[PDB]
């Protein structure tokens, strides 16, 4: 009953075919189902028995008995999630692992902005700084916090956003929280992104004033 | 508007039991199987089994079956899961679809409802504080000025993080939560034009459910 | 010096109305399905013709008593079927045809209207029943037993137990008759007056739709004239319907008349507004609700291949390929004596099939008008008679 | 010594075993209701006795085969119910009783546990259907069509259409029956060593409620103290009882010892705790619910007019008047033969009834234990075979 | 338990026909009678007719038989009566309640619904004009200060009032509505301590279901 | 199957007992249910076949037969409404007239108030006098309308409330519906009524000012 689909991430420039096999150990004649799930929604039904269906698209599938394929005429920014395949000749009806598609945009450097720990924050004996990255492509990125010429590998958390359907651009928060009489010992602070674009990293910093 | 309407998000002490419900609308329910699908937060769906209430009948998963009881919907509406012997890696989210099939033949899944995030922890509630974040100094000339809410330690999830009453839906993106030290954090980075602030009053509105909390913060200048 | 054509105790015609010396011979035509599986699934039908079956008619006339002055005459016909094997293609007993299982149809009909709607349902979801059956020929038409049908008949022993498109229609008459003969006038010969003790109908809605016109299509008035628009009441359709004039046309010696039927017999003109039992749809052009003469079912009528109806009757299923000189319906007269010569009457029984969301033994079956079987019954005029018409 | 007691080829005592010369005699005796629709509205039942209908049992046992070394005997008892016009009060081919239709509250039983549940419950609100049913007292215990069992013989001709409390137990045996005899030991004269292929009782829930202590009924081993707790299994009871001695009487010229039921069995200790099949929702003291013993019936077992029973039952049915010599039930045996020498049993069956808001049939009744029907089978030794009895030790 | 919600206020012109419902809930529908009463506001208790979903039972009074029809609902329980060729003298309440069993003599209506009120008139509907009723001037000292509210000329009945949104129920007074040239109208005072006005504010709340509508005045010292 | 029965009403007292009889055209035996209808409430049961209840107190029931009685053995104010037999027997089981039971208190001195026709009432174009009489016992009660001196028995409408539940208490609104030509044509307005609780009549005055 097990079955298996590939491969694990595309990348579409987009507009392009694109090809997605699943292939199953026994056959199941014609009885595929092809789920597309996006990032917080449940999974919507795309295709039938690898037939139009649903009633919202292009997607086409084909073959017969093992050996199944889904292809998209063309890409638009709005496909982005996961695609699961369906058995459906025998019980159970064994759902294959995620395929999950990036799509591929104009590189665009990251804007970034820097919040120093809030009067509320302070008075209640905790001092965490945040810093914005948004909307930038690709998705690796690599944030350094230095509070001084001291650098800081320690305490540090990163979100990841998942790309937008509208434009594809990825955004990332990286707090640096510290303790109280932690904070009140170094004057400056400062967050830096290093991107592809630009060699030279995007800088933001204030001090203690 | 098939409106399969479920359900309440929940906790569990390891070793407890959770039942939950799906309550379709919309369609004659009676010879529609209503499957139940669960997934980890490493997607991958797996299908746990079905009803099929018109003729009375029950499909498990073998290796995975010791664990559900997929109940008898009630020939009148709603959908009962009843997951026992409860252990830390089944916290993920519970999906449950309808079945227009019939007999052996697998005819899809129609409607989904949005699924209930189970998490099995032995974990204390907390209630979350929230921390406006204003911008540095220096007036920001520039055409953009950017915020931020940090709603630092609570639990469990999820919080529902909104922008001035919800009106203010068009330029902010929210940031998942990560898990440090037993607690969650996470922030939401609006960005607006500079034309109007701060006579334009943007405030961050948090509510969580299970400490039944309410937060409304004002952004200092 | 017309009167040897009047029905009485002496004249000649009385013995051609007793027993026709004419053979008539009917032949059925099966729709077998090709792709039952994929039909549930939810796409489009695929059939295959079967066919002929053909059996000849036994044709008589029983219980006749003069009425009236001697201007009415009373009769029942009693049809028998015996099988011709030479003119079929096999034993209806041995070749199976798979089609709708009508029966389990039936009862879901039923089951909504609420007669019986608790108890039929109760055992619909206990005896699981198959949308599509496999029974031999020599079932379908002379009866068979059915499991769903059985287990009601315990509760109401009434209705049979049996299904069949013909069943136990051999050897039976189809109802009290009685005629006007001739005396009268020549228009109303072997015209038909009143139906099993009821002068009009009363399944449809308008008084025009339930009126009973002409004869029975077995015989017509003489001095047939190609002005006059001929009124048939067959048995059978639940309806009079009339036959137009086409052009001239001989058979053997005689000359003759071809009347065939108009395609205003089934359109949505308003004058069949009456003949969709709701007020409101009339299920469109080219076919006929049939439900209430039969026993509730779904049963809906028609052409041979859906001739003169709708487009989109045709490519709903596929098999279906209408024409002319196959499943057109026609009858040729003599416009003399009225006296028939050759005919074709080609009736189609289909079954109104839906996806309903109460019951899984539809599926997602498309909304559409399934065929199940057709038959012509016709008549060809031998040549030792065509000779004996003679000197008027 | 009383080797003579124990059974082979030409003993005495086999001959007795085998065709008891005892007159066998069965009393039946009904509750005829008389005020059917005031139970409906929630009001205190009201039933008169109408007994006795005296039915003369026969006797007799085939397939006998002797087993190992002799120590073990096979067996299959029949009963036969003749009828005695003289000792009993009016025909029971002509006189009517009114009590609760038990068929239709049986299906409901199989309604509400599962079954065929749709479509019993369809027909029921199908088929009008009255509470209370007026039959004869012969079509009672022998067998009637009624309508249901009538309609639920097409679907499952397993079941039969007939309904009746004794329904054709003429002529058969009550199953399978294994014995021991006095051979290895006069101890286990007749004890019985298993019934079915069964070894153990599986109704019930503990191991020892499950056991099958004792006797058939009607036998018992020689020289028997008057301390012995004296086990016993009825076929009808469903469980194994035991009997503690009451007072000292002699029936004929014989002793004997006058055995009773005490009033621990079917009582609320933790002994009978083990037969709260609705596990640990056991009744009042006095009543067994031997339901799963019945088909699926809510039969309620109990002593007539409910002795030894609590107070509950006996103020919530008027007309029910429980006392000894007449309800109580003793057996009279020989303390050197263990020959039964008089004997009275007396059981009583009754029906669960409680208002249900899925049916409308119950109406508005009360939630109680119903009466329906008590019989006395009697055996007392005649002088013929006491005067027989003159052996004392040869 | 066993809430009875019936059909709203309804009108209908003499000659036409109602359809009202009691739509049941808290217990199996199956089992209960559900009789309907029509009590004239002059309370003459009137006893219309019996329905019973277990068989389909239709038992009316012959006094109803020729004008009202009771139709069953399975699910939801809901219960129909058809009113036809209304009369006038049809202007009543029509009351709902729950009986059990028969085939004889008759038990009692455990439970009732609230009461729908017909209206058959050939008159148009009409909004409510509020006007309020502030004291006369120099009324000056007194332990306690009486007001009113004047709702005139409003049809048809009923009209739901309040004072100051159910917070107020102290000395409130509200006055049976009284009509006259077609047109209902009636008052409520209320009476509070003299200190209080005006510095807490009173408004009248009002509200009309046949013309949907809700009002509001503050009285003008 | 009439029903009929000690017609119909009175006013026990915070104390003594009382009865209610009730009779049947036929034998009936046992079965009566007598409903109580509070002010402005559906009909709650109350006694059942002559003996029953359900929830509601310290109510009773005798008799059987062909006639029966209710019975309050301590009677409060809350109790203030109407009471309905019911056959039960052969349908269609139909109702009794209903007795309302009223009670008995100390004399009580209404709140007399007066008011001028609203401004807003004014700019609409017609003018209305109010006359409030609440909280007060008995029933018995008229009013007068004088302006200057004048009769004005036309145009006047009155609306009586019932026993509260709390204080066995009435009240009554008295309007004078007038035309703005009217109103502003005369100017004192007084609304005068006589009661039992007071010798002289009881006169709220105002004239347009
Ligand atoms: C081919 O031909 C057949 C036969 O003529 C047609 O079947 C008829 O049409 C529909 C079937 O869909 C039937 O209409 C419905 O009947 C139900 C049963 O009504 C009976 O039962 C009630 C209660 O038991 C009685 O009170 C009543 O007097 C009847 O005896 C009803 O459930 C429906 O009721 C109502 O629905 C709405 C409310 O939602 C109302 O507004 C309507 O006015 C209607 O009253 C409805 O009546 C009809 O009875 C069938 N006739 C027969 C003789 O069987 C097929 O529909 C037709 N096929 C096509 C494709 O047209
Ligand atoms: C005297 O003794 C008899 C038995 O000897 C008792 O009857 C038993 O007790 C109850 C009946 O009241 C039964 O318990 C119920 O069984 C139902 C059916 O279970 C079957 O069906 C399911 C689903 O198809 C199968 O999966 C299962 O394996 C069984 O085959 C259940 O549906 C019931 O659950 C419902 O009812 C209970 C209330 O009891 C609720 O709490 C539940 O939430 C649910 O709503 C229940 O489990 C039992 O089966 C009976 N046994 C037999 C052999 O009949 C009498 O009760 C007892 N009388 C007295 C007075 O003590
Ligand atoms: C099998 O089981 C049944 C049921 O228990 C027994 O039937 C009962 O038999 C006993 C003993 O005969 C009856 O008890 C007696 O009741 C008498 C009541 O008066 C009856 O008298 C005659 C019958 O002769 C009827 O015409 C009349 O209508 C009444 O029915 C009492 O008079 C008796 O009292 C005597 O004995 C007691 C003993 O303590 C003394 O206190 C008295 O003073 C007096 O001496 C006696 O109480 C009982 O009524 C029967 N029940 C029924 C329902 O009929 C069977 O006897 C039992 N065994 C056999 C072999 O059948
Ligand atoms: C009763 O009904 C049946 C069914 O309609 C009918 O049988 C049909 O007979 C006709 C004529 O004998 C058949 O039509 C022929 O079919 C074959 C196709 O395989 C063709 O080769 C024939 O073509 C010749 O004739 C045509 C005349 O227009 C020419 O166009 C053509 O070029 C050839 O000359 C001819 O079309 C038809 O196939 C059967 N149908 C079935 C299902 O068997 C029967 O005649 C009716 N009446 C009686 C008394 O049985
Ligand atoms: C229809 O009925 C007729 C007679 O009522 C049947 O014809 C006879 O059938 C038997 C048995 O096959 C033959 O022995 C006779 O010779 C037949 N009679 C004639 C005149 O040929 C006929 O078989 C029936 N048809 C069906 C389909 O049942
Ligand atoms: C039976 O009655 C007549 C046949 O003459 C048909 O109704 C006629 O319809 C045409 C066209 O609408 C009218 O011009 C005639 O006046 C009608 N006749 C009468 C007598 O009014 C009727 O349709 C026939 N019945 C059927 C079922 O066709
Ligand atoms: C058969 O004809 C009737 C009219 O006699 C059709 O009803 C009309 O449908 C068309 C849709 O194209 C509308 O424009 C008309 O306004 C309708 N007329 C009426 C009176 O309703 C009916 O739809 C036709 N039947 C089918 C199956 O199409
Ligand atoms: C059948 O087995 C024995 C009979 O001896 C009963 O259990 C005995 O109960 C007493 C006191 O309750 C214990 O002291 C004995 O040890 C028990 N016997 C055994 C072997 O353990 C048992 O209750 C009987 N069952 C029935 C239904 O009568
Ligand atoms: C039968 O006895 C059991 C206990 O042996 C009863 O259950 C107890 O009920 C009493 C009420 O009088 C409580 O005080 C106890 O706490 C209960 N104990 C348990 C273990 O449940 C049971 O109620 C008795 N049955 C009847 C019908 O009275
Ligand atoms: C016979 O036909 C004539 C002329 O067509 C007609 O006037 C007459 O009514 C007919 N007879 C009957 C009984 O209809
Ligand atoms: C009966 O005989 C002896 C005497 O008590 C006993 O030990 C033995 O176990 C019993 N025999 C059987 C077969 O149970």
């Amino acid at each position: 009953i097990v079955m298996t689909q590939s491969p694990a991430t595309l990348s579409v420039t987009p507009g392009d075919r694109v090809s997605l096999s699943c292939r199953a150990s026994q056959s199941i004649s014609d009885y595929l189902h092809w789920y597309q799930q996006k990032s917080h929604e449940s999974p919507r039904l795309l295709i039938k028995y690898q037939s139009i269906s649903g009633i919202p698209s292009r997607f086409s599938g084909s073959g017969s008995g093992s050996d199944f394929t889904l292809s998209i005429n063309s890409v638009e920014p709005e496909d982005v999630g996961v695609y699961y395949c369906q058995n459906g000749h025998s019980f159970p009806f064994t759902f294959g692992s995620g395929t999950k598609l990036e799509i591929k945009r104009a590189d665009a450097a990251p804007t970034v902005s820097i919040f120093p720990p809030s009067s509320e924050q302070l008075t209640s004996g905790g001092a965490s700084v945040v810093c914005f990255l948004n909307n930038f492509y690709p998705k690796d990125i690599n944030v350094k916090w230095k509070i001084d010429g001291s650098e800081r590998q320690n305490g540090v958390l990163n979100s990841w956003t998942d790309q937008d359907s509208k434009d594809s651009t990825y955004s990332m928060s990286s707090t640096l929280t510290l303790t109280k009489d932690e904070y009140e010992r170094h004057n400056s602070y400062t967050c830096e992104a290093t991107h592809k674009t630009s060699t030279s990293p995007i800088v933001k910093s204030f001090n203690r004033n | 508007e098939v409106q399969l309407q479920q359900s309440g998000p929940e906790l569990e002490k390891p070793g407890a039991s959770v039942k939950i419900s799906c309550m379709a609308s919309g369609y004659s329910f009676t010879g529609y199987n209503m499957n139940w699908v669960k997934q980890s937060n490493g997607k991958s769906l797996e299908w746990i089994g079905n009803i099929d209430p018109y003729y009375g009948d029950t499909r498990y998963n073998q290796k995975f079956k010791d664990k559900a009881t997929l109940t008898v919907d009630k020939s009148s509406s709603t959908a009962y899961m009843q997951l026992k012997s409860l252990t830390s890696e089944d916290s993920a989210v519970y999906y449950c679809a309808r079945s227009r099939g019939s007999t052996s033949y697998f005819y899809g899944m129609d409607y989904w409802g949005q699924g209930t995030s189970v998490t099995v922890s032995s974990a204390k509630t907390t209630a979350p504080s929230v921390y406006p974040l204003a911008p540095v100094c220096g007036d920001t000339t520039g055409s953009s000025v950017t915020l931020g809410c940090l709603v630092k330690g609570y639990f469990p999830e999820p919080v529902t993080l909104t922008w001035n009453s919800g009106s203010l839906s068009s330029g902010v993106h929210t940031f998942p939560a990560l898990l440090q030290s037993g607690l969650y954090t996470l922030s939401s980075s609006v960005t607006v034009t500079s034309n109007t602030w701060p006579s334009q009053t943007i405030t961050c509105n948090v509510a969580h459910p299970a400490s039944s909390t309410k937060v409304d913060k004002k952004i200092e200048p | 010096i017309e009167k040897k054509i009047v029905l009485r105790n002496g004249t000649e015609a009385f013995d051609s109305w007793e027993k026709p010396p004419l053979p008539v011979y009917t032949q059925f035509y099966f729709f077998n399905v090709t792709n039952p599986e994929e039909i549930l699934r939810g796409e489009t039908p695929r059939v295959e013709e079967v066919g002929p079956y053909t059996y000849r008619e036994l044709r008589n006339k029983a219980n006749i008593q003069f009425g009236d002055n001697g201007t009415t005459i009373s009769a029942v016909s009693n049809k028998a079927y015996v099988f011709e094997r030479d003119q079929s293609v096999g034993d209806p007993k041995i070749d199976l045809i798979r089609t709708l299982n009508i029966p389990v149809l039936t009862v879901i009909e039923w089951s909504q209207v609420h007669f019986l709607r608790e108890i039929i349902e109760a055992m619909l979801k206990a005896y699981q029943q198959k949308l599509f059956v496999t029974h031999t020929v020599d079932e379908l038409l002379w009866g068979y037993k059915d499991e769903i049908l059985s287990l009601i008949h315990v509760f109401r022993p009434d209705i049979s137990p049996y299904f069949g498109l013909f069943y136990e229609k051999n050897g039976t008459n189809d109802g009290d008759y009685v005629f006007l003969t001739g005396e009268d006038s020549y228009l109303n010969f072997t015209k038909i007056v009143e139906w099993n003790g009821k002068t009009s109908l009363d399944w449809w809605i308008t008084d025009k739709c339930n009126m009973i016109n002409g004869t029975d299509g077995d015989s017509f008035h003489p001095l047939i004239t190609k002005d006059e628009v001929l009124y048939v009441f067959p048995s059978d359709f639940c309806r009079s319907v009339y036959i137009t004039f086409s052009d001239y046309e001989s058979v053997q010696g005689l000359p003759a008349f071809r009347y065939k039927v108009p395609a205003e017999i089934l359109a949505n003109t308003s004058d069949n507004a009456g003949f969709c039992i709701p007020e409101g749809n009339c299920l469109g052009s080219g076919v006929l609700n049939v439900s209430i003469c039969k026993n509730g079912a779904p049963i809906i009528m028609s052409f041979p291949h859906f001739y003169q109806a709708d487009e989109r009757f045709v490519s709903a299923i596929e098999g279906m390929h209408p024409n002319q000189e196959d499943h057109e319906t026609f009858v040729d007269i003599n416009p003399l004596t009225g006296i028939i010569l050759k005919a074709a009457k080609r009736f189609q029984i289909n079954i109104y099939v839906k996806k309903l969301d109460d019951f899984v033994e539809t599926g997602d079956i498309r909304t559409m008008v399934f065929p199940v079987m057709y038959l012509n019954e016709s008549v060809h005029i031998d040549k030792e008679t065509a000779s004996r018409l003679k000197s008027m």
